[PDB]
RNA sequence: AAGGGCACCACCAGGAGUGGAGCCUGCGGCUUAAUUUGACCAACACGGGAAACCUCACCCGGCCCGGACACGGACAGGAUUGACAGAUUGAUAGCUCUUUCUCGAUUCCGUGGGUGGUGGUGCAUGGCCGUUCUUAGUUGGUGGAGCGAUUUGUCUGGUUAAUUCCGAUAACGAACGAGACUCUGGCAUGCUAACUAGUUACGCGACCCCCGAGCGGUCGGCGUCCCCCAACUUCUUAGAGGGACAAGUGGCGUUCAGCCACCCGAGAUUGAGCAAUAACAGGUCUGUGAUGCCCUUAGAUGUCCGGGGCUGCACGCGCGCUACACUGACUGGCUCAGCGUGUGCCUACCCUACGCCGGCAGGCGCGGGUAACCCGUUGAACCCCAUUCGUGAUGGGGAUCGGGGAUUGCAAUUAUUCCCCAUGAACGAGGAAUUCCCAGUAAGUGCGGGUCAUAAGCUUGCGUUGAUUAAGUCCCUGCCCUUUGUACACACCGCC
């Protein structure tokens, strides 16, 4: 059909807006634990779940903020009334999560913890949590011109092949 | 700055149907993609949600080339005045069925 | 009535495409509907290949980019009326679903 | 930098005073020395500018002018 | 005069800024707040238009 | 494939073709009478050759050669 | 300012017509499969569409 | 400074070359109003950078605020907003002037304060990327040596692409990187399937035949999912699996790690992606609503419009294309591919079969395709087969230049591109130097994609034809390790 679109470009349409909404998430819901989306696409309707670590923040008063965010992804996306919902997940063993804990340690930089300090706190967090390894690197400028990169490893770790694809989360 | 002032109670009377709005970031578009039957172009709705937010009644947030602003229980207020509105009318976002 | 329909499955990761033609399939042979087996149209290799570098510098790095789109065609044939008979969507996500008909 | 023409004066609008285009006469007899473009959006409120040899309606009530 | 006709050192190792050098230094050996840490650290609407319209 | 490549096709098909026909329907025995003589003549009348192509790398014009680069 | 120039020339297309729909830069602009995205944001968002390095 | 090791971005043995010629393109210089700018192995067909407008950041002019918000003024007796005509201007910018209307609290003036910027700083930064380096290197636990930092492990040697292993051995047991891994290619007449791939068989045919072939030959002719009205997956597509391991034999070797040869086998080394600890004041603020600080902010370095420029030439350099010819050129005929694209949120722009008109570039009417359904059985090129040319700067080469006709675009001049007919320049295998490369490789050769309204001498892939030389070494060029010296530790771009 004329009016309908090529699979391939469908595909791509596609990606872009997981991409696009995936975005938009993180720069709304950063200081709510966010961690990632995922979404069930019918015909009939659509069906996005955003996994983040405080589901109590992402909920508005009495759910205020999630009526918020779905009616404003429903505005731009351009979604019927009824092929738009949205659902929130609490994230199991949220120390296992590389986007969470990128987020709760750059709010403690911002709060203005040591480096030293925040970075060893949250190693040990992952670490007791359960992993196999766990690396952070903080690089950047702190009193002075002249910059610096912290690294801050323990445990075991891989780099090279598909292994890393699949066992290491980067952030 | 200048909006006629059909425009201007368009733009607020949308925003408190539903308390959120999306604006694409073109400020040539001829004509915003809601609302388009009232005549007012996506310009008009940049700046005066813009001269909200520096008022502080809407929240400003942006992604790759959209704005996603929310209207704040600041903003709900300032809106029922301004509309003459009555403490019983409410946006959809704010309460729905209940 | 008699009436027969081409459903056609769609999915970027084989694993999920497979999983849907397996289940549908041993549905449509539960309920003794006569089914034709899913063939496979070849796959759909979109490939991007753009510049590592995001400015001049370097030693001409070119990044190949692939995204693989699956196609498959199952047949069911039924001597009754078919879209009552067969109700259940069976999906996951990650693969998409459209049913015609085999006439359409 | 270095502009060889000099600041260009943008208009200054004339601030005039009230209206004042058409009275009454005997006792009250309404009079108006402006003309009326008489288009359906245009309305019967709107004056046409008299000018020196043309009519000007304040919409784009086009103009009417004598050859 | 460190530069070439171009416009590029002839000595990049030689800091061309008074406050910082090649290394980065610590300031007070990394203590107080903002900064690196030491082994101290270590250890509706249209229904109300609806009834206004009516009259 | 071009000219060449549907030479060897077409040659080495009528060899496998035959021999294979020869296998189903009568004695592998005398099959083997012939098949010897087609291997030791040449291999690639019933076995096909395995190279086919290199990829193109983003270095170079073809598989392995790369553009010319200069120091001044 | 004025509408009448304002928008005047025409941009039915060329390279002024097709901005990155991330960035809003024009360069680079990649619209193979109906991507419309600049360069180095496709290399971001690379994993997150789906085009994913085979080899 | 010495000793070992490795590498076609080192050589050997060679191949194709570049450097010589014309032209395309990118740098430097010159000129300019501007000829925007970054970059100097790891800059110089690089910023996906093939710029007429836009792009644009540069030059010459001209509109607008899109200067939020707070406060003080003026104000429905008017804060203010637009505008016909003339002049004025490139402009049908009410930009300004004469002229009066119209707009109705939305603004305007001032004081603070925003904001934006392809403006500067990559020597303030993040991220990303390049390089060292894709070389093989790197680090814990326990134990030994030490008062200690530290050291051993991580090594004399053999072997490997590889601290890859074996072996000695105060070390043993590990971890990262290497490998392993994922994708791709080669074989499965083994399985699963397929009217959006087909193949065989059969039925209508159409023609060649009749010397008779007759179960004769060709058919990309029509049909047997036109669903009762054939089967099957070899060929095609793609899933699950298998297959290959130095596995077997012989030899060399501590007879270990491994090396060489051979049979059987599709394959006895298919190419990629990923890729350590760390460093490079390496490149990017001109990819970003990534960003600190500095600058500008109304006569704008914001933004829009008109024009020009980015192309400009006494010259130098780099990446390339075309050639110098007969192993050829021209003409005609025969004739074989595979990646892969294809109608759009903004976005106005698709791939094309068929018929007619023109000599060509093209134009017109009908369709098909959102696609294993249509282009398409991708009738590609080189090559192959015939004619002419005949060693002549010749029918080689097609630069420079004249006239004409078309398409795209609002706009083609500084020629967008294409076509036709004209002129016919250097160039007769290129000095010193220098690049890439080991099997479907080099190279000849075309075809897709990206850039695109118009477009490829570029780049990225695919396919066709298809070799010479080599199975080594440290001679040159680099890098790694060990030893060694050190007054270096901001580490030789050091110190003094
Ligand atoms: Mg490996
Ligand atoms: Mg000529």
């Amino acid at each position: 059909m004329a009016v309908q679109i090529s699979k391939k470009r469908k595909f791509v349409a596609d990606g872009i807006f997981k991409a696009e909404l995936n975005e938009f998430l993180t720069r709304e819901l950063a200081e709510d634990g966010y961690s990632g989306v995922e979404v069930r696409v019918t015909p009939t309707r659509t069906e996005i779940i955003i996994l983040a670590t405080r589901t109590q923040n992402v909920l508005g008063e009495k759910g205020r903020r999630i009526r918020e965010l779905t009616a404003v992804v429903q505005k731009r996306f351009g979604f019927p009334e009824g092929s738009v919902e949205l659902y929130a997940e609490k994230v199991a063993t949220r120390g296992l999560c590389a986007i969470a804990q990128a987020e709760s340690l750059r709010y403690k930089l911002l709060g203005g913890l040591a480096v030293r300090r925040a970075c060893y706190g949250v190693l040990r967090f992952i670490m007791e949590s359960g992993a196999k390894g766990c690396e952070v690197v903080v690089s950047g400028k702190l009193r002075g011109q002249r910059a610096k990169s912290m690294k801050f490893v323990d445990g075991l770790m891989i780099h090279s092949g598909d292994p890393v694809n699949y066992y290491v989360d980067t952030a | 700055m200048l909006m006629p002032k059909k425009n201007r109670i368009a733009i607020y009377e949308l925003l408190f149907k539903e308390g959120v709005m999306v604006a694409k970031k073109d400020v040539h578009m001829p004509k915003h993609p809601e609302l388009a039957d009232k005549n007012v172009p996506n310009l008009h709705v940049m700046k005066a949600m813009q001269s909200l937010k520096s008022r502080g009644y809407v929240k400003e947030q942006f992604a790759w080339r959209h704005f996603y602003w929310y209207l704040t229980n600041e903003g709900i207020q300032y809106l029922r005045d301004y509309l003459h509105l009555p403490p019983e009318i409410v946006p959809a976002t704010l309460r729905r069925s209940r | 009535a008699i009436h027969r329909i081409r459903i056609t499955l769609t999915s970027r990761n084989v694993k999920s495409l497979e999983k849907v033609c397996a289940d549908l399939i041993r549905g449509a042979k539960e309920k003794n509907l006569k089914v034709k087996g899913p063939v496979r149209m070849p796959t759909k290799t979109l490939r991007i290949t753009t510049r590592k570098t995001p400015c001049g510098e370097g030693s001409k790095t070119w990044d190949r980019f692939q995204m693989r789109i699956h196609k498959r065609l199952i047949d069911l044939h039924s001597p009754s009326e078919i879209v009552k008979q067969i109700t259940s969507i069976s999906i996951e996500p990650g693969v998409e679903v459209e049913v015609t008909i085999a006439d359409a | 930098y270095t502009t060889p023409k000099k600041n260009k004066h943008k208009r200054k609008k004339v601030k005039l005073a009230v209206l004042k285009y058409y009275k009454v006469d005997e006792n009250g007899k309404i009079s108006r020395l402006r003309r009326e473009c008489p288009s359906d959006e245009c309305g019967a409120g709107v004056f046409m500018a008299s000018h020196f040899d043309r009519h000007y309606c304040g919409k784009c009530c086009l103009t009417y002018c004598f050859n | 005069d460190g530069f070439d006709s171009r416009g590029k050192r002839e000595f990049d190792r030689h800091s061309g800024s008074d406050r910082s050098g090649l290394k980065h230094e610590d300031k007070r050996g990394g203590s107080g707040s903002h900064n690196w840490g030491t082994v101290k650290d270590e250890l509706t609407l249209d229904e109300w238009k609806a009834i206004q319209n009516k009259d | 494939g071009g000219h060449v490549a549907q030479i060897y096709a077409i040659r080495q098909s009528i060899s496998k073709a035959l021999v294979a026909y020869y296998q189903k329907y009568v004695d592998e025995a005398s099959k083997k009478e012939i098949k010897d003589i087609l291997i030791q003549y040449d291999r690639t009348l019933l076995v096909a050759d395995p190279r086919r192509c290199e990829s193109k790398k983003f270095g170079g014009p073809g598989a392995r050669a790369r553009y010319q680069k200069s120091y001044r | 300012g004025h509408q009448q120039l304002y928008w005047s020339h025409p941009r039915k297309f060329g390279q002024g017509s097709r901005s990155c729909r991330v960035c809003s830069n024009r360069h680079g602009l990649i619209r193979k499969y109906g991507l419309n995205m600049c360069r180095q944001c496709f290399r971001q968002y690379a994993k997150d569409i789906g085009f994913i390095k085979l080899d």
